[PDB]
């Protein structure tokens, strides 16, 4: 037997199918994600995400911050959320210049459809081609992620740091 | 009981109750992924019994090296962190077990690669369920004593309640 | 068979070994293993077919045999006096002669003796492996001649074999009892 | 078909009948190597040689413990002993005669590979009858089973002599009696 | 000296390098090392190349060892 074969019978791609990249654990472990589950809007995805990342992102600020304290201190759970909070804002700022600057569309999964069908002589970019058909790779499906990460980002912070001070008090 | 993988020369086919010539291929499959799951589980515990028998490193020292007894003794905020580990991994599996050409123990997804599976592949499969199979009776047997007797396993060898 | 009636035969116990009679419960004469394998590592020369296992293990046993009737007339005799006309040789009795003279040097000269013709023969049990016409046990040795007249030589083979198992056994007893018909434990 | 001393064993395929004192005994089948320079003529020059120096020492010990040393040399009737004491005092004599035995052991390696790789000379054989004793044949053949027979015996002989001297520390006919 | 009696030279004794390495395959590796003795027997760079590359790694290794555990008096 051999676990390493061309990727989906192509022996031309610039990839492999890897007991890593094609495995049933790895199929099942990426369609379970918030970037890769079925059934979820943009804006749920940015939820999720933003929820999970504030969440572990508070933790590195809060305990190696520039006000630690080895005893629970209010002051240094307050620097770590503000860190946190703050460095979702500019993780979200960045989100939102790269779907300015990356989409232009507000429907997908069509356009490329209608353009394969009836034609698309035009300026090309926008009509032709576009690169994914996720509803992740439009304007609107941008901006609600964005939009996702950043309001799930407060509010993950905000548990961890209510998690934080309910382990540091009560344990 | 079938053209399964996991018949060895001592009993070959070992049905001697009969509990795989009544059921179907989905009992089987459920009969198989039980063993496996057990295999693989007691494999670990028997390894983590003597490991912690003789080496316990975390918690500083602490933690009584005899097992059955270090079960009580982990600050049980340690064990819900594995408990919800394990859950993770099992719901990972049970998304695993939809995706089409599932086999019953396959959570690596062989099935994609191994069309025409070979006699090395099958012998490999073969070792893993017959040490799994060991494994699960020298686990059976540890906690059993260690229950019995309330010693661990390389402290009743070493004084000789055998 | 014509022992141990309820089991067929081994495999090999054709009778075409002298003193057979079928007796071997545990089918150990049917082992794949070449024994001479055991001399010579490696097949070593091409025309090397290989040896049974049977005819190894008639030769071992026709060795053990007259290892052993040597070694109880060796050992009877020490019970009842017979020193070898030397010094050294007083009486140490046979469970003690072996360590002192181990001590002394001299069971080191028989190993050395015993171990040259033992090699020597070996060397014809790797030439029969190959495939000489030499049968087991079979070494030539008949000096004064009491060896011709083949149903002579076919009684004296079956005499040779039964003897030596008669004589391994006797020989265990005597180890084990440190004797008794002729001295105490 | 079987060797004739060895009935058990087949002959030897390397040995016939042609050297002196061929009579099939080789159960190692040792005539039958061809590598690291080593065969049959190699094997047997390299017999002949231990012949001759088995029976020039077994006679030299014998000569020395009978009769006594020469004048002006030690004494002690141990002669793996005795060779200390002589070079403790004529360590010349001894380094004269190791060189010597050094310089005809290099002509005498270097005669066997020539004679072997060039066919012309027997083994062990160098040329040395100054008294003609061999000269005919039919008695050459008696003489050379003679001097086979002898460096045989005196090889056994002489490795047990440097044993008991080495182990007793006493003499060769003191160890007999 | 004993390690030295590994590999078949002259007599029927002894392992063959290319048999060793063809039969080292694997799920993972396809053919495996077949082909890599057909490499250093016919390549000097190669033998140079885990000659240098080992032979380096040794000299580090032994100014380790070195004064870790000085081997010379008065060192
Ligand atoms: C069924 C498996 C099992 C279970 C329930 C336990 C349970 C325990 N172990 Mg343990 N252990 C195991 C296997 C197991 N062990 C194995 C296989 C080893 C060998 C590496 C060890 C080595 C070990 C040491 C050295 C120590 C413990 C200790 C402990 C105690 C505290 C928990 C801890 O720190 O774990 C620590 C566990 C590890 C460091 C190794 C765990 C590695 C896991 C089992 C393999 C990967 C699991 C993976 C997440 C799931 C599989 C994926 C896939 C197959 C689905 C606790 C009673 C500690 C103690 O107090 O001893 C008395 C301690 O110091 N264990
Ligand atoms: C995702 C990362 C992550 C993080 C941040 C933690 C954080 C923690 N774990 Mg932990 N853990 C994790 C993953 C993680 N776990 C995983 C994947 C496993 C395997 C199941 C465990 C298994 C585990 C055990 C068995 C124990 C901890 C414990 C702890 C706590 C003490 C750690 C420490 O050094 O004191 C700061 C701390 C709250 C210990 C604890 O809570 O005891 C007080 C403890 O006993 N963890
Ligand atoms: C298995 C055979 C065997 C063995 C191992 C021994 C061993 C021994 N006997 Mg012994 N013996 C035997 C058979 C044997 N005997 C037989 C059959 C007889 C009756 C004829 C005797 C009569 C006897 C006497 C009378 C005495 C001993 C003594 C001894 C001891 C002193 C000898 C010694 O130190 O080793 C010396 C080395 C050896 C014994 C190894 C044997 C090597 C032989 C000589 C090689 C040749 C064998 C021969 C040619 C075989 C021919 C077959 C083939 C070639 C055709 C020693 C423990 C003496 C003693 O003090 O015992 C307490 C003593 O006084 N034995
Ligand atoms: C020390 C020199 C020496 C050498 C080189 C040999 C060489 C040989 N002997 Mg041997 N032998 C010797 C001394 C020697 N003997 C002595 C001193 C005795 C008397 C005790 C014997 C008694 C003896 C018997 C009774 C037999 C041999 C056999 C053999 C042959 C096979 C040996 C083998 O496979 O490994 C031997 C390796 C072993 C580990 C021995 C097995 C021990 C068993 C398993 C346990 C028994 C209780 C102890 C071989 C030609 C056998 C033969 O010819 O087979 C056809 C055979 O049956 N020999
Ligand atoms: C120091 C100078 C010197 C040199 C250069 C030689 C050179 C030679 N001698 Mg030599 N020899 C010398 C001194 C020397 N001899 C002395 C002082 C003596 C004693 C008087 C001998 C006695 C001697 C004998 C008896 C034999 C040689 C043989 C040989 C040849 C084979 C060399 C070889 O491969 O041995 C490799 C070196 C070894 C030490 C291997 C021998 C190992 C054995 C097994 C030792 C056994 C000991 C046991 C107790 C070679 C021409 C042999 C020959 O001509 O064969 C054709 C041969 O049979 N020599
Ligand atoms: C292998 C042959 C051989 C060897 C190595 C020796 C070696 C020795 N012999 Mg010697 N010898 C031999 C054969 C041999 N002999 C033979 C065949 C005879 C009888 C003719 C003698 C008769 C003899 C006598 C009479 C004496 C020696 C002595 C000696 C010793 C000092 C002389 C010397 O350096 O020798 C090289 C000498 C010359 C080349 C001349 C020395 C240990 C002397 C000694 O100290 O004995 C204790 C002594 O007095 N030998
Ligand atoms: C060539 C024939 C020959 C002869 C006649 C002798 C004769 C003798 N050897 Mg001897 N020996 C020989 C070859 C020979 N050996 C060989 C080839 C070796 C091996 C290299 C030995 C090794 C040897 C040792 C190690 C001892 C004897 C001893 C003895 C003596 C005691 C005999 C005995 O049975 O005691 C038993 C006796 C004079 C012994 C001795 O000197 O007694 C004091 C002694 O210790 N020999
Ligand atoms: C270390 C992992 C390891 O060596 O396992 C060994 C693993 C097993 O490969 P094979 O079974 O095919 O090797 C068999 C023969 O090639 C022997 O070399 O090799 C790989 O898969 C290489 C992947 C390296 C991935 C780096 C991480
Ligand atoms: C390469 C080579 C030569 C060659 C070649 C050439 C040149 C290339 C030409 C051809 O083309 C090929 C070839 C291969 O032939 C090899 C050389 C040979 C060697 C390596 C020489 C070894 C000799 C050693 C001997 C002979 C020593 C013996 C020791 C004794 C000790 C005596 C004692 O008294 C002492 C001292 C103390 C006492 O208490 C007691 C004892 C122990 C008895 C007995 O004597
Ligand atoms: C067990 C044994 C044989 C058992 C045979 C059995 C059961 C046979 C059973 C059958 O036949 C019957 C009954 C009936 C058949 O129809 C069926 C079978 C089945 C065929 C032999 C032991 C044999 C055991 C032997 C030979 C042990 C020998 C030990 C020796 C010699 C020790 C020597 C010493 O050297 C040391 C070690 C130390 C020195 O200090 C001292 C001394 C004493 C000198
Ligand atoms: C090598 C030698 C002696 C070597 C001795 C050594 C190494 C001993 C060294 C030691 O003892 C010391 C020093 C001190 C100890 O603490 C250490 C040792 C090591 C023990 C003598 C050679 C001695 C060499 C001699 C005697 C040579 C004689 C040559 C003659 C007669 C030649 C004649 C011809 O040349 C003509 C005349 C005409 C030609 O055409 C024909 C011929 C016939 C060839």
């Amino acid at each position: 037997v051999s676990f390493i074969k061309p990727y989906r019978q192509d022996p031309f791609v610039g990839h492999l199918a890897t007991p890593i990249t094609t495995s049933a654990f790895t199929r099942a472990y990426l369609k379970v994600l918030p970037a890769y589950r079925p059934g979820l809007t943009p804006l749920s995805r940015g939820a999720e995400i933003g929820f999970t990342h504030g969440y572990f992102l508070i933790g590195p600020f809060y305990t190696y911050g520039p006000l630690r304290s080895v005893e629970f201190s209010l002051t240094s759970l307050a620097a770590g959320l503000l860190a946190a909070i703050t460095l979702l804002l500019i993780l979200t700022v960045g989100l939102s210049i790269y779907g300015q600057v990356t989409y232009d569309v507000y429907d997908n999964a069509l356009i490329v459809k209608l353009v394969r069908q009836m034609v698309g002589s035009e300026r090309t970019q926008d009509l032709p081609q576009i690169k994914g058909t996720s509803e992740l790779d439009t304007v609107l499906g941008w901006q609600k992620f964005s939009e996702g990460f950043f309001s799930g980002g407060l509010i993950g912070s905000i548990v961890a740091a209510v998690g934080i001070a309910l382990y540091s008090t009560y344990l | 009981l079938d053209g399964m993988i996991g018949s060895s020369a001592p009993f070959k086919n070992f049905d001697p109750l009969g509990f795989a010539a009544k059921a179907d291929q989905k009992t089987l499959n459920k009969y198989r992924e039980s063993e496996l799951k057990h295999g693989r589980v007691a494999m670990l515990a028997v390894l983590g019994w003597i490991v912690q028998e003789f080496w316990h490193p975390l918690y500083d020292g602490k933690l009584s090296s005899n097992p059955l007894k270090a079960l009580t003794e982990v600050p049980l905020i340690g064990w819900a962190q594995i408990f919800v580990a394990i859950n993770v991994i099992e719901y990972l599996q049970n998304k695993i077990k939809e995706l089409p050409g599932y086999r019953p123990g396959d959570y690596l997804g062989t099935w994609e690669w191994v069309e025409q599976s070979d006699e090395g592949w099958d012998s490999y499969q073969t070792k893993e369920l017959n040490n799994g199979r060991l494994a699960m009776v020298a686990i059976a047997g540890l906690i059993v004593q260690d229950l019995i007797t309330g010693q661990a396993a390389l402290e009743q060898i070493t004084a000789g309640n055998t | 068979s014509k022992a141990v009636p309820f089991l067929e035969a081994p495999k090999a116990l054709d009778g075409s070994l002298p003193a057979d009679v079928g007796f071997d419960p545990l089918g150990l004469s049917d082992i794949g293993f070449d024994f001479t394998y055991l001399m010579v590592p490696t097949k070593w020369d091409e025309s090397r077919t290989g040896l049974s296992a049977l005819k190894w293990f008639r030769e071992a046993e026709i060795k053990h045999g007259r290892f052993a009737m040597l070694a109880v007339l060796g050992w009877v005799a020490v019970d009842m006096g017979l020193r070898l006309p030397v010094a050294k040789y007083a009486g140490y009795n046979a469970v003690q002669a072996h360590d002192v003279f181990v001590k002394s040097g001299d069971m080191t000269v028989g190993l050395l003796a015993i171990g040259f013709l033992e090699v020597v023969m070996g060397a014809a049990i790797y030439e029969m492996s190959k495939g000489s016409d030499r049968a087991a046990g079979e070494f030539s040795f008949d000096p004064l001649g009491l060896g011709k007249d083949p149903s002579k030589y076919a009684r004296y083979q079956v005499s040779e074999i039964k003897n030596g198992r008669l004589a391994m056994l006797a020989f265990g007893g005597i180890a084990t009892q440190a004797v008794l018909t002729n001295s105490g434990f | 078909e079987r060797s004739k001393s060895l009935p058990f064993l087949m002959k030897p395929k390397n040995l016939d009948g042609s050297m002196a004192g061929d009579v099939g005994f080789d159960p190692l089948g040792l005539s039958e190597i061809n590598d690291v320079g080593v065969d049959l003529y190699w094997l047997r020059e390299a017999e002949l040689k231990h012949c001759r120096l088995g029976m020039m020492a077994a006679a030299g010990i014998l000569f020395v413990e009978i009769l006594g040393p020469a004048p002006g040399f030690p004494a002690g009737k141990s002669q793996m002993d005795v060779f200390w004491k002589v070079y403790a005092e004529k360590p010349s004599l001894i380094g004269a005669s190791l060189a010597a035995i050094a310089i005809l052991e290099v002509i005498s390696g270097v005669a066997t590979t020539q004679g072997r790789q060039n066919g012309d000379r027997a083994p062990g054989d160098y040329n040395f009858d100054p008294l003609g004793f061999g000269k005919d044949p039919a008695k050459f053949k008696d003489l050379q089973l003679k001097e086979v027979k002898n460096g045989r015996l005196a090889m056994i002989a002489a490795a047990g002599m440097i044993l008991q001297g080495v182990s007793t520390h006493q003499g060769a006919l003191e160890n007999l009696s | 000296i004993v390690a030295g009696h590994m590999y078949k030279t002259n007599w029927f004794l002894g392992h063959s390098i290319k048999t060793i390495l063809e039969a080292h395959k694997g799920p993972f590796t396809g053919e495996g090392h077949k082909g890599l003795y057909e490499v250093l027997t016919t390549s000097w760079h190669a033998q140079l190349a885990i000659n240098l590359a080992l032979f380096g790694s040794l000299s580090i290794i032994v100014a380790h060892h070195m004064y870790a555990m000085p081997p010379y008096p008065y060192i």
